[PDB]
């Protein structure tokens, strides 16, 4: 992962209702996640829970 | 240590000197040493009234050592200390003249530094003391416009005296002195350094 | 002070009145000047807040503040930096890094 | 025996039992503000301590002050009963919004006319008072603020002894310092002139004012019969008679004026008997009695010196002259007589913030009663009301500035919460009402005897103020009078005594105080019939196992906070470990923080009573959690909410934040930690990380101290920090006109205000550059203008009309980061602001840091260090396994250093990271004897605790390393020595000799490398000097010493020195001329004449002194 | 330029302090406490020591950069940088010796 965008979020330094840790330990959490490219060019993903 | 040596102020110790030599009488009063020198070729007893607190140092004899006493009767060599401490510079100056004061505060200066190991050549505080003693005091003007008792460079108070017999007029009796640093560096001869 | 008791002299002796009030007028003004060339040299210094003296002209000169010793201390000057050191075993005698 | 509900479950190396937890770590900085104000809890203590009397501060210092009146007699006033009221706001508000926590008190005064015979009573209002808050601070303007305690010696009496060296003659004096009036000294010399020195006055015999009393001569015979010398003095007084004596001492203390028996019989009593003009603490009259026995049985309510004090004390000198060992007085128990010492705690006294709330309070009391007796004096007689008397104006204003300059309110340092305990937890020796740097003697600044069980000696600056600031122990509390005391069991026949008492300096010396780590057996019997012991002062000897009869509680009760988690503390050295206790108080809050492997069990208690996290009152269930918010149901169906405030900007610049560690549906009982702020991890103190280390030298990257750090620690965020600015900027009004921020500003092109908003701000969340506009305005231009008339001109014509300059705030030098959020304060919108402010706006950045190169390290054993080089994970040596190292230390600096104990903490790390299992089939080895048995067993990653001077033994660690859990490989790495074989990350071969490698906890330390670096090549200039400004903020070049003058000089190097002073400093067409050259490819220039030179001479040519050049 | 053989110090005269001048000053009103301006020939007229501004006279008839060394009838200043204010001098005149 090279950068991510949250929705409703201007910036790291802040937190989002519902959510029982803010942006920076999320980030951290993300850090681990691995997954491998098969193409050369810029991705998109998406992550939809409710 | 070195900064009262510096600046030749009253030492503390203030050992006993030779002022000259002779065969040394001295009384041993257990509250007031009393020290008289039979001069050799002739003349008075120079007499010290030190305090009997201390030990007395070694005499000066053939044999020259340290764990020797203070042998009444012997005969010592004229600005010896007979006792430990320090001699006040002015009186070894007036008595054997600048290179005996010179060498031995460059002697004294030498020690102190190697009794903490420390080592540092000698020329470095040659060029101290050079400045430090370069004054002639004067005790009378005479034929001479400063006021007596004023200090002047030997060079200068050389020229004057020359140039003043040089033409009849009879010379400044001067003699040479030190000072300390702080009063060897507040007369100068630029004016500006001075008022800074 | 100086200039306002240089003038109330100039419209006194112009206006005309006895010695008394004239010689006294002039050691007012020797006074002010004496003040503002040194205060507290001899007398009274003059004090307006808190009894403080003041700095007068002479004080520039001598003490800490003297211009004289003020231009030994060094100054600020360009083309500068500081950092942290760290021992770099790298490098050649005549050497370093920045 | 975790008294906390769900703390972490560590075992410890426990081989002895503190008989009584560690008390409230604040109860001290809170009791003395509960006294002053006066509450029901302080009440009952109390009356729990035995205290007959129980009074309150305020209370006090206005009673005593009442009942005024005026000379005539016909009028008098009385006010008492003070009583307070409700908060204004809650602290977050009061913080935010810059408002001042505090309450108002009401004081009920009843106006009394005598002539007349009314009553008129009711309530009064007397201002705010600063309350403080649960957490033992004040929160003024919205700073918060912390004022520390101060020691003073007691007021009393000391018997000092000064030997003559030509006599050889004991000469005791002995001198009175009370809280205010004249200072007495009897001095037995070698002439026996046993005289007075009243105010500094000439030493007058004592028989003098003896007499002057009225005392007969007669009993001055009989009661100084036994005294010689004084009996001689007496023989030896010329001037005799009461009348002459009384004249004789008003002449010397007032000569030239009229000498009649009513002036000295009046000021006798005025000077002596006067409470308000001469007045001693109740402190001082209780410490007085107890030193002469005298008036022990009753409660002190007079507080003033009496004649009976003055007899008994020179009685006493006369006898201690004689060499007499104790002395009795008719109506006093027997006691010793000897000379007093200053340095004795048993005469320091300790004003905590009661003392000096008071002292303020009752100055600004003075102060108003003074112009409300005037008044009353002077106003109409018949109907005058005391709410026209009162002021309120003198006592608000003694407060507030008191709060404000008063060097005894600091801000509370907030790098960690260790850091805020201990500055409140702080005993200064300076300041106001205290001696100075120069004049304060360096004795005091070494350690005493007495100082065992009440102050530190560890703990100290390491700067010039060395002696002067120490720290509370761990078990001190404050007598009600000021004096520090200490928990001690005594035993009554040689059986230890569970229950308690506290003893202070005195009486501990007059006692036997026997040894905490003393082997006692478990029925109270003393296994060994000698036993060492503590005495008088500085004498130690062993004694029978039966005169013994005190013991103290713990070994750890001459430690203070910040020293007790220290592991390994009786194996360092006394500079090591006081540097260790320093860097402790100076860690950086990380954002992912782990709790020790190895550490002492004071890390949870000083986590709970710092304040910084939060904990449940009531045994509840939490119904549900969030990250901003919690809400916690109670067993009574009253729901309660928590708000924890996220990414605040703390008082010295570091980040702040609270992560519940609670889970939805669980019962949590009372007492149990809800959140966990800054340097915390599941309710106990991490003030860093653990990493492997190595010990070797390393091609001399870690040479003399340097630290190098594997990329690892970089690339996973390990040792990352949080750091947040703060900028402000105002738009204040000025006689040219109101300045206001707007999004326009003359001559900028749109990219560069591409950030600012409409109403003229950075939008939030946008990256800013250093050099980059946070802030625009608009500044008027000067022109003439005239107040009545422009003022309406300007309002019906000629609106908008007139230049306007820019001066927007901007980043300065060495700044960047996101912009987190933004808040502005508006008078429009009724917000308090500074007078002649309008709009003032503040932004916070928050920027990110990475440790990097030329950071400073350091363990808990004082080991500094910087990052000498960060080299690749591929190429740091690494374990038989394929583990990578983090951090490799220097060796030669061990040895030397002598801090062996970091060697040990290290072993034991990786004993417990590594778990352990002793062999037990065979039956628990000699060495295993002691061990606790729920510790022959652990796991993986287990938590160990060592108390200070009681942990595991050299034998213990020898054992242990003797049978860690192998890998999972199956291999164990390390040997039992604790070496182990590395390979080479650059040659990849093996080193020929083994390594020792573990855990060691590492902290970060504030003094980071961004703020250091600095450049300047060309910049702004002062206009004033003309030279360059100064500091990193500012942009300006760096200072230029004398001594760099010496040594250009040396060198014999004059171009280069002529530059420094003339072309870079001074001169203006100079730089100008130097700096085109320099963009053309001309030759520099010569300097010119210096700007400093030509000021000298245009200043020097006004003193009439025509200085020439003479060019010629 | 930079050549300064030596440096005496003499007792200055009368005659001097004329010299060395370019006003006398007269009234000791500070800058206009309204206008935040010199008032006429007081201890920081412009037309004793020199414009407050740079190459600016004080009517603004010669404000234009191109004039140096022409000094403006109208309101009787030099146009100079405001360097020069930082060079000249004003004599007092005294009506009584000191
Ligand atoms: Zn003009």
């Amino acid at each position: 992962v090279t950068s991510i965008r949250i929705d409703g979020v201007l910036h790291e330094f802040t937190t989002v209702p519902g959510v029982k840790e803010d942006v920076t330990e999320i980030i951290l959490n993300l850090k681990s996640l691995v997954v491998s490219s098969e193409e050369d060019e810029p991705v998109t993903m998406y992550l939809r829970k409710q | 240590r070195v900064q009262e040596l510096f600046e030749a102020r009253v030492p503390r110790g203030k050992a006993p000197i030779a002022d000259v030599t002779g065969r040394v009488r001295l009384e041993d009063g257990e509250r007031f040493y009393k020290i008289t020198i039979v001069p050799d070729d002739g003349g008075e007893e120079v007499v010290y009234d030190k305090i009997s607190k201390r030990q007395r140092l070694r005499v000066f004899k053939h044999e020259d050592g340290s764990e020797r006493v203070l042998s009444d009767g012997d005969h010592v060599e004229v600005g010896q200390q007979l006792m430990e401490g320090s001699a006040d510079p002015h009186e070894v100056l007036r008595v054997q003249g600048p290179r005996e004061v010179q060498i031995h505060l460059v002697r004294e200066v030498q020690e102190v530094y190697r009794a903490q190991g420390v080592s540092i050549h000698d020329k470095h505080i040659e060029v101290i003391v050079r400045q430090m003693l370069r004054r002639v005091t004067i005790i009378d003007s005479g034929s001479t416009e400063f006021l007596p008792g004023s200090l002047i460079d030997r060079a200068e108070f050389e020229a004057e005296n020359r140039r003043v017999v040089a033409e009849g007029g009879e010379p400044a009796a001067g003699r040479p002195v030190l000072m300390g640093i702080t009063k060897a560096s507040l007369a100068t001869d630029s004016w500006l350094s001075a008022a800074s | 002070r100086v200039i306002n008791r240089n003038n109330r002299l100039k419209r006194l002796i112009d206006l005309g009145a006895p010695e008394i009030i004239v010689n006294n007028e002039k050691r007012m003004l020797q006074e002010s000047v004496d003040a503002l060339f040194d205060n507290g040299r001899r007398g009274r210094p003059v004090t307006g807040p808190g009894n403080r003296p003041l700095k007068s002209l002479s004080d520039l000169l001598k003490g800490k503040q003297g211009r004289f010793r003020q231009n030994l201390l060094g100054k600020r000057v360009d083309y500068s930096g500081r950092s942290v050191i760290v021992v770099g075993p790298q490098l050649k005698l005549h050497q370093c890094g920045l | 025996n975790n008294s906390v509900p769900g703390a972490p479950n560590r075992v410890s190396f426990a081989k002895l039992r503190e008989p009584l937890e560690v008390p409230g770590l604040l109860d001290v900085q809170t009791d003395s503000f509960e006294w002053l104000i006066g509450s029901p809890r302080w009440r009952e203590s109390a009356a729990e301590r035995g205290d007959v009397n129980p009074v309150g501060g305020l209370e006090e210092v206005l009673y005593e002050l009442s009942p005024i009146e005026d000379f005539s007699g016909s009028m008098s006033l009385s006010f008492s009963d003070p009583r307070f009221d409700d908060v204004k706001a809650p602290v977050d508000e009061c913080k935010d919004k810059d408002m001042t926590y505090a309450a108002p008190l009401f004081v009920t005064a009843e106006f009394i006319n005598n002539n007349t015979g009314e009553i008129k009573s009711q309530t009064v209002f007397m201002g705010d008072f600063p309350m403080m808050t649960e957490k033992g601070t004040f929160i003024i303007n919205g700073t918060e603020r912390v004022v520390v305690s101060q020691l003073v010696r007691s007021p009393g009496v000391y018997f000092d002894e000064t030997i003559d060296k030509s006599t050889d003659k004991t000469l005791h004096s002995v001198k009175v310092i009370p809280s205010r009036g004249a200072w007495l000294e009897f001095d037995v010399d070698k002439r026996d002139t046993v005289g007075v020195r009243i105010d500094r006055k000439r030493r007058q015999p004592v028989t003098v004012l003896l007499k002057a009393l009225g005392w007969t001569s007669e009993q001055i015979v009989e009661r100084f019969g036994f005294s010689e010398i004084m009996r001689s003095t007496l023989e030896k007084d010329n001037t005799v008679g009461t009348d002459e004596a009384l004249l004789d001492i008003y002449r010397k203390l007032r000569p030239g004026e009229p000498p009649t028996k009513e002036s000295a019989q009046t000021l006798l009593e005025n000077l002596f008997f006067k409470e308000k003009r001469y007045d001693l603490a109740r402190v001082g009259r209780y410490k007085v009695n107890k030193k002469l026995g005298l008036h022990v049985g009753e409660p002190i309510t007079s507080s003033t010196l009496t004649e009976e004090d003055v007899v008994a004390t020179i009685e006493y000198l006369v006898r201690l002259h004689e060499g007499q060992t104790t002395m009795t007085v008719p109506g006093g128990v027997e006691v010793p007589v000897e000379t007093d010492d200053i340095d004795h705690f048993g005469n320091r006294r300790l004003r905590t913030v009661g003392e000096l709330i008071q002292n303020q309070i009752r100055v600004g009391m003075s102060r108003m009663e003074r112009v409300v007796r005037e008044r009353m004096t002077t106003q109409d007689v018949e109907a005058i009301t005391p709410q026209t008397l009162i002021n309120i104006r003198p006592v608000v204003a003694a407060i507030k500035e008191f709060f404000g300059t008063s060097q005894l309110s600091q801000f509370m340092d907030q790098n960690n919460p260790l850091s805020g305990l201990t500055h409140k937890r702080r005993l200064s020796a300076l300041g106001p009402g205290g001696l100075s740097r120069e004049r304060a003697g360096l004795e005091v600044r070494d350690v005493h005897p007495s100082h065992y069980g009440r102050m530190c000696p560890i703990e100290t600056p390491e700067g010039p103020n060395i002696g002067l600031i120490g720290s509370l122990s761990v078990y001190a509390r404050v007598n009600p009078f000021g004096f520090i005391e200490t928990p001690y069991r005594k035993v009554v026949d040689g059986v230890v005594s569970d229950e308690i008492v506290y003893l202070t300096a005195d009486e501990e010396d007059r006692h036997v105080v026997a040894q905490a780590n003393s082997p006692i057996d478990a029925d109270g019997r003393f296994v060994e019939p000698r036993v060492l012991v503590r005495r008088k002062a500085g004498e130690v000897e062993y004694v029978p196992s039966s005169e013994v009869d005190y013991m103290d509680v713990s070994p750890r009760q001459m430690v203070s906070v910040a020293t007790a988690m220290i592991p390994f503390l009786e194996h360092d050295d006394a500079n090591r470990a006081l540097m260790g206790a320093n860097m402790q108080r100076q860690a950086v809050p990380l954002v992912r923080s782990e709790a020790p492997l190895v550490g002492t069990g004071m890390e949870l208690r000083a986590a709970i009573d710092a304040g910084d996290v939060v904990v449940a009152e009531e045994s509840g269930v939490i119904e549900e959690v969030s990250a901003d918010y919690i809400t916690v149901m109670h067993d009574n169906g009253t729901r309660r909410t928590y708000r924890m405030r996220k990414f605040a900007r703390s008082n010295h610049g570091t980040c702040a934040n609270q992560c519940p560690i609670v889970d939805a549906g669980d019962r949590v009982e009372a007492g149990q930690v809800i959140a966990d702020g800054p340097c915390t991890d599941d309710g106990e103190m991490a003030l860093g990380k653990n990493l492997l280390v190595a010990i070797m030298p390393w091609e001399g990257h870690n040479y003399e101290d340097a630290i190098i750090l594997s990329n690892r620690l970089v690339e996973e965020d390990v040792l990352t920090s949080i750091h947040i600015e703060e900028h402000e900027i105002d738009a204040r009004d000025t006689k040219l006109g109101a300045e206001e921020i707007t999004r326009d500003i003359p001559n900028i092109s749109d990219e560069v205000l591409a950030d600012l908003d409409e109403r003229g701000i950075v939008r939030i969340g946008a990256e800013v550059r250093d050099g980059d506009i946070l802030v625009g305005k608009v500044t008027p231009k000067g022109e003439t203008e005239l107040t009545p008339e422009e003022r309406l001109l300007r309002a019906i014509f000629g609106e908008k009309a007139r230049e306007v300059r820019d001066t927007s705030l901007k980043v300065p030098h060495g700044e960047s980061g996101k912009v987190i959020g933004i808040r502005v304060f508006s008078r429009e919108d009724e917000d308090e602001l500074p007078a002649g402010v309008n709009e003032l706006v503040r932004v916070y950045v928050a920027q990110k840091r990475k440790i990097s190169d030329g950071d400073k390290l350091a363990g808990r054993h004082g080991n500094k260090g910087v990052i000498g080089k960060i080299l690749p994970v591929e190429d740091m040596p690494f374990l038989a396994d394929g583990t990578p190292v983090d951090i490799i230390l220097n060796t030669h600096g061990v040895p030397r250093r002598m801090n062996i104990g970091q060697i040990l903490e290290t072993h034991l790390g990786w004993c417990a990271h590594s778990g352990w299992k002793v062999d037990a089939a065979k039956g628990v080895p000699d060495w295993a004897a002691r061990l606790p048995d729920e510790l022959l067993e652990a796991q993986p990653n287990a938590i160990v605790s060592t108390p200070v001077f009681d942990g595991a033994q050299e034998a213990e660690l020898q054992g242990l390393l003797s049978c860690t859990l192998p890998n999972r490989d199956g291999d164990v790495l390390v040997d039992a020595d604790g070496k182990a074989m590395l390979f080479d990350g650059r040659s990849g071969e093996p080193f020929p000799y083994p390594v020792t490698v573990g855990y060691m906890y590492i902290m970060k330390l504030h003094h980071l490398v961004d703020d250091k670096i600095h450049a300047r090549s060309t910049g702004p200039y002062s206009m004033i000097t003309q030279q360059p400004l100064g500091g990193k903020a500012q942009f300006g070049g760096q200072r230029f010493g004398e001594m760099e003058c010496w040594a250009m000089q040396a060198y014999g190097a004059a171009y280069t020195l002529q530059e420094l002073l003339t072309i870079k400093s001074d001169d203006t067409v100079g730089r100008v001329k130097v700096y085109e050259a320099i963009v053309k490819g001309e030759n520099i220039p010569e300097p010119g004449i210096p700007e400093s030179f030509k000021v000298l001479l245009k200043e020097l040519q006004s003193l009439c002194l025509n200085v020439e050049v003479l060019s010629s | 330029v930079n050549f300064f053989d030596e440096l005496r110090i003499g007792l200055a005269t009368a005659e001097d302090i004329r010299q060395w001048s370019y006003g006398e000053v007269k009234k000791p009103e500070t800058i206009n406490y309204r206008t935040l301006k010199p008032e006429k020939d007081g201890l920081f007229c412009e037309k004793i020591f020199g414009p407050t501004r740079d190459w600016e006279c004080y009517c603004g008839k010669y404000k234009r950069v191109r004039f140096k060394g022409i000094i403006c009838e109208r309101c009787g200043v030099e146009v100079t940088r405001a360097k020069v204010r930082r060079e000249r001098m004003g004599h007092i005149e005294l009506a009584a010796p000191v």
